[PDB]
RNA sequence: UGCGAAAGCAGUUGAAGACAAGUGCUUGUCGUUCGUUAUAAAUGGCCUCG
């Protein structure tokens, strides 16, 4: 999963209503019909400017524009392509409100103007759905009225939800049937939720419920695939349709630090259980099922970025993992300029693989049983050790072994308690600062045998202990997760015969033939030739290592002169090896007349 | 019953030259014609025919030899020299191949089985020599 | 108590084609050019050879009708869909229509052109219309009623047209393939005489066949390509053939594990089977003495023994065939209760299996080494005795006379990879069990001397195999 | 929330007393001969012979008196002694309990208590209102005393009167009628026969007179008696020897008659009621009816196990009752009771409990006596040494795994036990075996192994697993070569894929892979794939070399094939490998030796932290939920959040689990639900003042991440295995073969009279 | 027997009592004990119902 760099669609006009950045997302509407995974067009209603259709690819361009007076506020916009009485047409429906005195519902038809119609709406228009199949336009009003119109804006049906001051209405389709649910604030933070089915009445009420503790004033709402998401005070509340029952509450600590009033937050869905969250100029891709931050991007060149709409992927059925999201970006400076921007988003595969190690949420051995059967203070130690004088080996070892009751200079199964990594790392840091040069404490030898030796300290380890042979030998035999790069470098650099065999045995045991072979190519041709000369001068772990060399070196790089000496050597060993095999197997494995002397 | 037996090493689902006859037989999947070419035992002929054989056709030749050896193990020896020279001569071409094990899976399995006999054959040989030495001196 | 367990001792598509075991090679006077199968029972097939057409009985596999009226060479023997009527072409250009199984009478005779008429085929959906192709390069469409003028005269081939095909489910469409390398599609519904479109084969077209309503397979030159008319492009192409492919036939919905099969002649002596489902990939092939000019297989509804027919330029005709107390019978239909307990007898056991069941360990080993005994079967009895823990027991009461049969097989079995390990075990015991008898028996001694040479030879091969194994790793 | 309760049954009970031979079977056939009563270690089952089903079950736990009393049943007698479906149960201690079958068990049975002074009741019997009891009192030879039992109505008490006494009883037998007793004593040895209700028969003679001189020349096997039978009339006595030779002795004049067919020791001898036929059985797995008139013999071969006991059970000898041993399983003695119809020698009723194979022998189990000491048998001398060695191993040694592999069929919930070379399908809901299938080649039922043939080892089914769909069965087998050969050390590892339609009961083998992963390399771990990948038709197999192989079922091939491989040729070996797969199928967690790796499934290689080091070798890796992963090492267990890559909880296991179990068995001790949480099971030896044989197990329910203990329960015996049923409840198998569960008018008068008539 | 991988690495196979045979002495055995992690061989082979 990744977030692409935003690319510019258009620059918003310098209108007073758009000057208020915090409410700016409210003044820009995105048509649902034209903005999806497969569409290359976006229809956007910019209040007081126009309703404009742009093509995204290959380059952003303005394809159509319908001007609107500056004093009109766009409250709802939608555009859909279809067949009307049959010609292919694009039906545009938008609602504008002028000073709250009058509300205008307008329908425009374009050939792919064929006709333009306008009526007075009783109240503010928030959601507009275009049914091209039935040639219908459906509008939801603030007085709770759901009015169905044709393309000529002739009222065909009207439904009253019995509740006023509606705030949220979202359309969705399930199993081929069109559905809408609405949220109407009530007093005392109570909200009426209603679910309606579109088919004497084409609108059927399926569910009506009141949800307690649901505030709107500081809550951001979005819906996706039968789930309603509410972001409030850093906690995302997940409600499940058709009953809108609360399922899960997910805490988002990175939002809990936000001072109330200054930080601008937008919240939109992008895929199944995945949403986009923006905090000022930082954009987050979140996985809500696993509660992991899939991706994060900061837009240093803009003050704030507000999500307007996102093309949501149905990842369960769609093999495509790439979508787009459109938002408004505000530049830094004395004369801030707000512009429309689109971001390409890679949601991912929706698997636990994506969310591995990316949680946005931030030990001691405990007895198995709290309380006649057969039996088979880290900080204090750190403080005591750190207080020691420089280069005092005897005191350092005495404190470590005595305090921890360690009986052997090497790790044993009875030392499971010390296995806390934090204490070991500090002791390792102390040993380096406390001691340098040629004398190290015995505590280092114990740590080298510890299975949980920190990975951070494995690098350059062989170099530090190169001076002391025994300590180097201990590292080869027992030190865990030693890098192969250092092991191979020390393989070809060390002339000690004993160390070479141990290094050979360690490399094979912990690393694959394929993994070793690639690094061997990086080694210089001279070093491998020197190693070959050493061989010509348990042995399989050296020879099998040599066979890896002959594979790494390759056919061309080998030289005939040295190759002959190697051939003479190998033929010598094969004769001997066959001879010994014969020895091993061997270890595993009457006359008619006869003359005899009688004893008497 | 009718269950299909297999092994874990089946990496399948994971003048005097006869070069022209060999190339035609390999292209046409002609089992009879290929058999006549493989009938020769003269090592000098084997190198020369493989030497002039086009590198592309060499890969399938290894496949055909792998199958023929597997069906009849008695011909493992005589067909090994065919394989041995193919690797030597066309080694450069074989290196520049995206995948070998999948296409040379049969060869590796066939060669693996022969090596497994070596540890036990030595054990049998030592006991034969131990008894063979015994009566010969007696 | 439980019944005693029984001792336990390619592709299905290949196994089906292996059932055409019976082979008959008939000799004809000249090259057999065309072979056709009667669509109706008994599905007798006709072969065009020299100046005569011979119909062969399916069951009898011998000639039953001969049409020798033709003066010059004959070029076709295709039957009509009903099978009553067969048409034939002649080098003189006369097209002669005879009643099947009534050679004497000539129902209709048409002079297509002065040049030879190589192809004459009945139109599959419509019985009345007959198509003829000539070296005049006009593939005239004749009707049985109208014998004085063709219904339609398709033209536009600049070389010989020797391949006519009729597309199933498209009776208006007609396909022609000329030695220009162009396969032309015509529509009889329109005025015709001009192709709808042409398909380029790049090589002379020897036979065009419509496998399915939308797929046509055109075999020309050294390869055959399958074309889809909706896409108007070759989907797939196969060039496994060496010589120039000549003839091609298709059969569908027959009793094989493969629903459909596609046979194509090679002119190299090869005819190979292709299945349309698996991207037209090879599954089987047969080799003949000489080049194959015509191949045919019995229709789907043969209703009896299936036949595979191959035609060779030498005149040899090769046929492969896949062959297909008055109350004792009461059966108790009217009775209240039927009680059944009869249990069929187990499959007959061999001598070695009986001996093992009866605990005859030594005799079981003897049955292993008998003349005319399968090598695989000899391996099982040896493995069984080892599994039973009876190896020394089977070898106790033996001397040199009865030990040589085992050593003879071991001398040969050591070469086999499968039996190499088994031979080592048995040979190890007999040496450990008959060391003293070995010294006093000369014949046994030589049985080891050659064995030591052979086991040494295997050691060299296994060492050699390890070396090729080593270098093969280097390449990868 | 959770609760523990026993569900299924256990092993059938036997009179496990060394001296008594031929009276081992305690089950009885009703007087109407319409049902068979069999005592189990934890219940009494009444099976209807005609329909071959368990019509009634009397569980000791349900009844208070039986729960307090249950000590083992020494006999069952039809009817009530004190006084038509009553039975009197006599236990070894002396409790006499009058129960009823064919009805509802009464919560107040007529409990009584025979008075015995330092005596262990061994056997009881009757002919007509007269009752005798045999009791054991204490050279390693127990002595016997014969009392006479009578019930006095006034005092409602059982009174015992001394009748007879014998010392140093080596072997004993009672006639079929139950009125004569033959016994061998060391007073080398002498045989004496005594009439038990009368003084008519009283004879004794040294065994030396019976024994042939050639036997005195030969080894001790020829002179060692393993079986003894006495005729009803007392005229004949059959002695069976460890050599396999039977000798019928005519008691009137001590004339001998030798019958020789058994190649190995004869274990069971029994006379017919008329005395004209002799049932014999032994290691051959073949029951022989010797016709004594003509010395002929009829055979019933290929029985399920070696015959411990034979009896002719009926007024006219309608049935034969046999006890079978199944000596393949050395860990436990697997007894099976077989009731055969004498007419056609077909199994009229076969009864046996669950047959688990534990890793090591348990409690005081001793293999049966044979002519030679083998892996499946004890010689005459080896018996005492083996008993002492077994007790010393159970006391002093520290390796006490006794852990068994068991599987649950998802579709059917049947319980699969991998018996040696065969799988036992056992339905714990009905508490009846449903099938026994041979899943390997080998000498399994072709013949009865005898003497050195008994040293052969049949293929061992090591791992047995089902796919999530449940339609496929994956089996892993090891075939052991015979000894004394060049190829006597090259084990053959086999993998087999079986399939079965739900309606049928027999698995059909579909594919077979010989030497998977290479030659002589074990398949240490197998994990069927999750439902996400290939719809649960794939599996992973992992070696001790760190190699992984992914097989899947391809429809085109119509058989399984090796889709993916990762063969890192590590140079070290370790049997401590565990394997887990994410539910989605994206990641696979492979723990080898001390290191855990996260391999992406698509590339089947490491993700691009993948490597996690543990203090000691990994025994188990499991993910209770997609978020959390529980990793168990030999010294502790830890919970890790994959999302955070941090340890939440760590619990020390070293005090309880240090070297008690071999590597890989903690996998079968630990299981996890996919919804609620996981479960950990810890067994501790119990000792007071050196370790004792008895064990105590503790089960702990843990929530995901092991934050809290949902429940902590204690069971009084060593729990061999615990797994999670596909319902919420967990099923655990206990070395007593007990499967428990831890989970959340004139007309009316005339009608009655007519019914009576 | 312990550990471990399957290869292998370490470590054991003692004392008393009784009986038999041979000549107090010798040998062999143990349905006898204590302690330690700690060849075989009684001519004797598997049913019937096609």
């Amino acid at each position: 999963p990744s977030l692409s760099q935003p690319f510019r669609l258009a620059t918003l006009p310098k209108i007073a209503s758009l000057s208020n950045f915090s409410l700016q997302a409210d003044y820009v509407q995105v048509a649902d019909g034209t903005f999806n995974e497969s569409t290359n067009n976006i229809t956007l209603g910019i209040s007081g400017s126009s309703i404009s259709q742009y093509i995204i690819n290959p380059t952003p361009k303005l394809t159509f524009d319908y001007p609107i007076p500056s004093t009109n506020i766009i409250t709802a916009c939608n555009a859909e392509k279809g067949q009307a009485n049959k010609r292919n047409v694009e039906i545009w429906a938008f609602g504008l409100m002028v000073n709250k005195g009058n509300y205008t519902l307008n329908v425009i038809t374009k050939a792919l103007f064929l006709s333009q119609y306008k009526i007075k709406a009783k109240a503010k228009v928030m959601s507009i759905k275009i049914d091209t199949k039935n040639s219908l336009v459906i509008a939801i009003l603030q007085n709770g009225l759901i009015e169905i119109f044709d393309f000529k804006l002739t009222l065909l049906h009207s439904f009253d939800i019995s509740y006023d001051n509606l705030k949220y209405a979202k359309w969705f389709t399930e199993n081929g049937t069109e559905y809408v649910f609405v949220l109407c604030p009530l007093q005392d933070d109570k909200v009426c939720y209603k679910l309606l089915e579109l088919t004497s009445s084409p609108i059927k009420e399926l569910s009506s419920t009141i949800i307690e503790g649901f505030s709107f004033e500081n809550s951001k709402l979005c819906y996706q695939f039968g789930k309603l998401y509410k972001l409030n005070q850093g906690k995302i509340y997940i409600y499940s349709l058709p009953h809108c029952q609360l399922q899960q509450v997910i805490e988002f600590p990175m939002v809990d630090k936000l001072s109330p009033g200054d930080d601008l937050i937008s919240f939109q869905p992008v895929s199944v259980n995945r949403v986009l969250l923006t905090v000022n100029n930082v954009i987050y891709l979140l996985d809500l099922l696993h509660c992991s931050t899939l991706s994060q991007r900061e837009l240093t060149h803009v003050k704030t970025f507000q999500l307007l709409k996102s093309a949501v992927i149905n990842s369960e059925k769609s093999h495509n993992s790439k979508t787009i999201a459109i938002g408004i970006s505000t530049k830094n400076g004395p004369n801030p300029t707000s512009s429309l921007e689109i971001i390409n988003i890679d949601v991912g595969t929706n698997t636990l693989k994506d969310s591995l190690g990316k949680s946005f949420q931030v030990v001691i051995l405990k007895p198995l049983f709290d309380d006649r059967v057969k039996c088979n203070h880290c900080n204090e130690v750190i403080e005591k050790l750190s207080a020691l004088q420089d280069n005092d080996i005897t005191s350092f070892d005495d404190i470590f072994f005595k305090e921890l009751k360690i009986k052997e200079e090497h790790y044993t199964e009875k030392d499971r308690y010390i296995s806390d990594p934090g204490f070991l790392n500090k002791v390792l840091d102390l040993i380096f600062g406390k001691f340098s040069g040629n004398d190290y404490p015995k505590t280092l030898t114990f740590l080298l045998t510890h299975p949980l030796f920190p990975l951070s300290r494995t690098r350059n380890l062989l170099s530090l202990l190169r001076d002391q042979p025994r300590l180097f030998k201990q590292a080869i035999v027992t030190c865990p997760n030693l890098p192969l790069n250092e092991l191979l470098e020390e393989l070809f650099s060390i002339r000690n015969r004993e160390l070479l065999l141990d290094i050979s045995f360690r490399i094979l045991q912990d690393f694959t033939r394929d993994s070793i072979k690639q690094e061997m190519k990086k080694l210089s041709k001279l070093d491998v030739q020197n190693f070959i000369e050493f061989i010509t001068s348990q042995s399989t772990q050296l020879f099998q290592l040599l066979s890896l060399v002959l594979d790494s070196i390759g056919l061309f790089s080998l030289e005939g002169a040295l190759l002959e000496n190697l051939t003479l050597y190998i033929d010598k060993q094969v004769e001997i090896a066959e001879r010994n095999t014969e020895l091993w197997n061997l270890i595993d494995t009457l006359p008619t007349y006869t003359m005899e002397y009688l004893d008497i | 019953g009718n269950a299909r037996v297999t092994s874990g090493d089946n990496f399948k689902h994971v003048t005097g030259t006869v070069t022209v006859i060999l190339s035609q037989a390999l292209q046409s999947n002609d089992h009879s014609l290929l058999e006549t070419v493989l009938n020769n035992r003269d090592e000098r002929v084997i190198r020369d025919t493989i030497f002039r054989l086009k590198p592309a056709l060499a890969v399938i030749l290894l496949e055909r030899l792998a199958e023929r050896i597997a069906r009849q193990t008695h011909r493992q020896g005589p067909l090994n020299v065919w394989v041995k020279w193919c690797l030597i001569i066309h080694g450069g071409y074989l290196v520049s191949i995206p995948n070998l094990m999948s296409t040379l899976s049969s060869l590796h399995s066939t060669l693996k089985r022969r090596s497994d006999l070596l540890p036990r054959l030595l054990a049998l040989d030592a006991r034969l020599d131990c008894t063979i030495n015994k009566f010969k001196t007696l | 108590s439980t019944a005693r367990p029984r001792i336990i001792t390619t592709t299905p598509e290949q196994r089906y084609w292996r059932q055409y075991t019976s082979a008959q090679l008939v000799k004809e006077h000249n090259s057999v050019t065309h072979i056709s199968f009667n669509p109706q029972h008994p599905h007798d097939f006709a072969v065009t050879s020299s100046t005569r057409v011979q119909i062969f009985s399916s069951r009898t596999r011998q000639v039953i009708k001969t049409f020798s009226r033709f003066k010059d060479v004959v070029y076709s023997a295709s039957f009509r869909s009903d099978g009553k009527l067969l048409c034939a072409g002649d080098a003189t250009g006369l097209v002669s229509v005879y009643d099947s199984y009534n050679p004497r009478t000539i129902l209709l005779s048409i002079n297509a052109s002065t040049h030879p008429t190589h192809v004459t085929k009945f139109h599959t959906q419509d019985n009345k219309i007959l198509a003829t192709a000539s070296d005049d390069r006009v593939t005239r469409l004749w009707d049985i009623s109208n014998a004085y003028e063709p219904q339609l005269e398709l033209t536009g081939a600049t070389d010989y047209v020797r391949t006519l095909s009729f597309i199933p489910a498209a009776p208006h469409l007609v396909a022609t393939g000329s030695y220009d390398g162009l396969i032309r599609l015509y529509d009889t519904r329109s005025s015709g005489s001009t192709p709808i479109y042409s398909l380029n084969h790049d090589q002379p077209v020897e036979n065009v066949i419509a496998v399915s309503p939308t797929q046509i397979v055109s075999c020309g030159g050294n390869n055959f390509k399958v074309w889809d008319l909706t896409s108007n492009k070759k989907l797939y192409e196969r060039g496994n053939f060496n010589k120039a492919v000549t003839c091609l036939d298709y059969v569908e919905n027959f009793d094989s594990p493969m629903q459909s099969a596609l046979i194509a002649s090679s002119l190299d002596g090869h005819v190979k089977v292709f299945d349309p489902l698996d991207n037209f990939q090879v599954k089987f092939g047969w080799k003949f003495s000489g080049p194959v000019l015509s191949c045919a297989v019995s229709p789907s509804t043969a209703q009896g023994n299936r036949h595979l027919v191959a035609g060779l330029s030498s005149g040899l005709l090769a046929i492969r065939t896949k062959k297909k107390m008055r109350g004792s019978e009461y059966q108790g239909d009217q009775e209240h209760i039927i009680h059944n307990d009869k249990v069929r007898s187990q499959r007959r056991m061999r001598a070695f299996e009986r001996n093992i069941n009866q605990f005859k360990w030594s005799e079981a080993l003897d049955n292993a080494f008998v003349p005319g005994m399968a090598k695989e079967l000899t391996l099982t009895v040896l493995q069984e005795l080892r599994k039973r823990g009876k190896v020394r027991v089977a070898l106790y009461g033996r001397d040199e006379s009865t030990l040589e049969p085992l050593l003879n097989w071991c001398l040969k079995g050591i070469e086999d990879v499968r039996s190499a390990s088994i031979v080592a075990d048995w040979v190890a015991v007999v040496l450990e069990l008959y060391g003293n008898t070995l010294e006093s028996s000369p014949v046994l001694q030589e049985l080891m001397i050659d064995l030591k040479t052979k086991v040494r030879h295997e050691i060299h091969k296994s060492k050699e195999a390890q070396r090729i194994e080593g270098m093969l790793q280097l390449l990868t | 929330q959770y609760k523990l309760s026993v569900v299924s049954g256990g092993k059938p009970a036997l009179n496990n007393l060394s001296s008594v031979t031929g009276n081992k079977n305690i089950a009885r056939l009703s007087q109407d001969q319409r049902n068979y009563i069999i005592p189990f270690n934890n219940q009494i089952k009444v099976y209807s012979v005609e329909t071959r089903q368990c019509v009634k079950t009397l569980k000791f736990a349900n009844n208070s008196l039986l729960s307090g009393i249950f000590e083992s049943i020494v006999k069952i007698l039809l009817g009530d002694i004190t006084v038509a479906h009553l039975i009197t149960v006599f236990t070894n201690n002396g409790h006499v309990i009058v129960l009823n079958y064919k009805g509802k068990l009464v919560e107040s049975p007529k409990h009584f208590k025979i008075s015995l002074a330092d005596e262990k009741l061994a056997n009881v019997f009757h002919s007509e209102g007269n009752y005798r009891i045999l009791t054991t009192f204490k050279n390693s030879l127990q002595s016997y005393r014969l009392y006479a039992l009578t019930f006095d109505d006034a005092k409602k008490q059982f009174e015992v009167a001394h009748q007879a006494e014998w010392h140093n009883v080596i072997l004993s037998n009672i006639s079929s009628n139950g009125k004569l007793l033959a016994h061998m004593c060391k007073d080398h040895k002498s045989i004496s026969v005594v009439s038990l209700f009368d003084d008519s028969v009283n004879l004794s003679f040294p065994l030396g007179s019976i024994l042939s001189s050639q036997t005195q020349s030969l080894s001790y096997n020829t002179r060692y008696v393993s079986s003894m039978a006495i005729d009803n009339m007392g005229q004949q006595l059959a002695v069976g020897f460890a050599s396999g030779v039977i000798s019928i002795v005519s008691l009137a004049d001590l004339q001998i008659r030798l019958l020789k067919w058994h190649i190995d020791s004869v274990l069971s001898l029994s006379f017919s009621h008329d005395g004209s036929y002799l049932l014999s059985g032994g290691w051959e797995k073949v029951m022989s009816l010797w016709q004594l008139e003509t010395n002929s013999q009829q055979f019933l071969p290929r029985l399920n196990g070696i015959i411990i006991d034979c009896q002719v059970l009926g007024p006219q000898g309608n049935y034969y009752s046999l006890i079978l041993q199944m000596t393949e399983n050395n860990s436990n003695s697997d007894y099976q009771f077989l009731l055969l119809n004498a007419s056609d020698l077909t199994s009229k009723l076969s009864i046996n409990g669950p047959l688990p194979v534990f890793n090591s022998t348990i409690k005081h189990i001793q293999q049966p006596i044979s002519a030679m000491n083998t892996k499946n048998s004890n010689s005459i001398t080896s018996l005492n040494h083996s008993k002492k060695k077994q007790s010393r191993k159970l006391i002093k040694s520290r390796r006490q795994d006794f852990t068994t592999n068991v599987e649950i069929n998802p579709i059917n919930k049947n319980l699969y036990f991998p018996h040696i070379s065969a799988v036992q399908i056992f339905d714990f809901y009905k508490n009846e075996q449903v099938n026994y299938q041979y899943l390997t080649s080998g000498v399994n039922n072709s013949m009865g192994k005898v003497r050195f043939e008994l040293n052969l080892q049949d293929p061992i089914i090591t791992d047995l697993k089902f796919t999530k769909d449940g339609q496929w069965m994956i089996t892993y087998e090891i075939e052991y070569p015979p000894n004394d050969l060049l190829s006597s050390k090259d084990l053959t590892h086999i993998l087999k894929f079986w399939t079965k339609n739900d309606n049928e009961t027999n698995w059909n083998l579909k594919t077979k892979v010989i030497n998977p992963h290479g030659i002589s390399v074990p398949i240490t771990k197998i994990l069927p794939s999750p439902r996400s990948v290939n719809n649960s038709q794939g599996c992973l197999t992992a070696d001790n070399n760190g190699g992984l192989k992914f097989w899947s079922f391809d429809s085109h091939e119509s058989n399984w094939c090796l889709k993916k491989i990762s063969l890192p040729n590590f140079n070290h070996f370790s049997n401590s490998v565990s394997l887990a797969w994410s539910q989605d199928g994206s990641l696979i967690f492979h723990g080898f030796d001390d290191k855990l790796q996260i391999l992406d499934f698509d590339t089947f290689k490491k993700f691009e932290v993948s490597e996690f080091t543990l203090d000691s070798e990994i025994q188990t890796v499991k993910l209770i939920n997609d978020t959390n992963l529980i990793v168990a090492t030999r010294t502790t267990l830890n919970a890790i959040n994959l999302l955070r890559g941090q340890v939440i909880n760590s619990f020390d296991l070293y005090p309880f689990v240090n070297g008690v179990y071999k590597n890989g068995h903690m996998d079968r001790l630990i299981t996890c639900d996919e919804r609620t949480g996981n479960i950990a099971l810890v067994i501790n030896q119990q000792l007071t003042d050196v370790p004792t044989i008895n064990y105590k197990s503790r089960i702990i329910i843990f929530d995901s991440d092991l934050s809290t203990k949902l429940g902590n329960f204690t069971h009084h015996e060593y729990i061999s295995w615990i797994g999670w049923n596909y319902d919420t409840d967990f099923i655990f198998l206990d070395i007593e073969s007990t499967l428990g569960v831890v989970g959340t008018s004139n007309s009316d008068i005339f009608a009655e009279q007519l019914h009576k008539l």
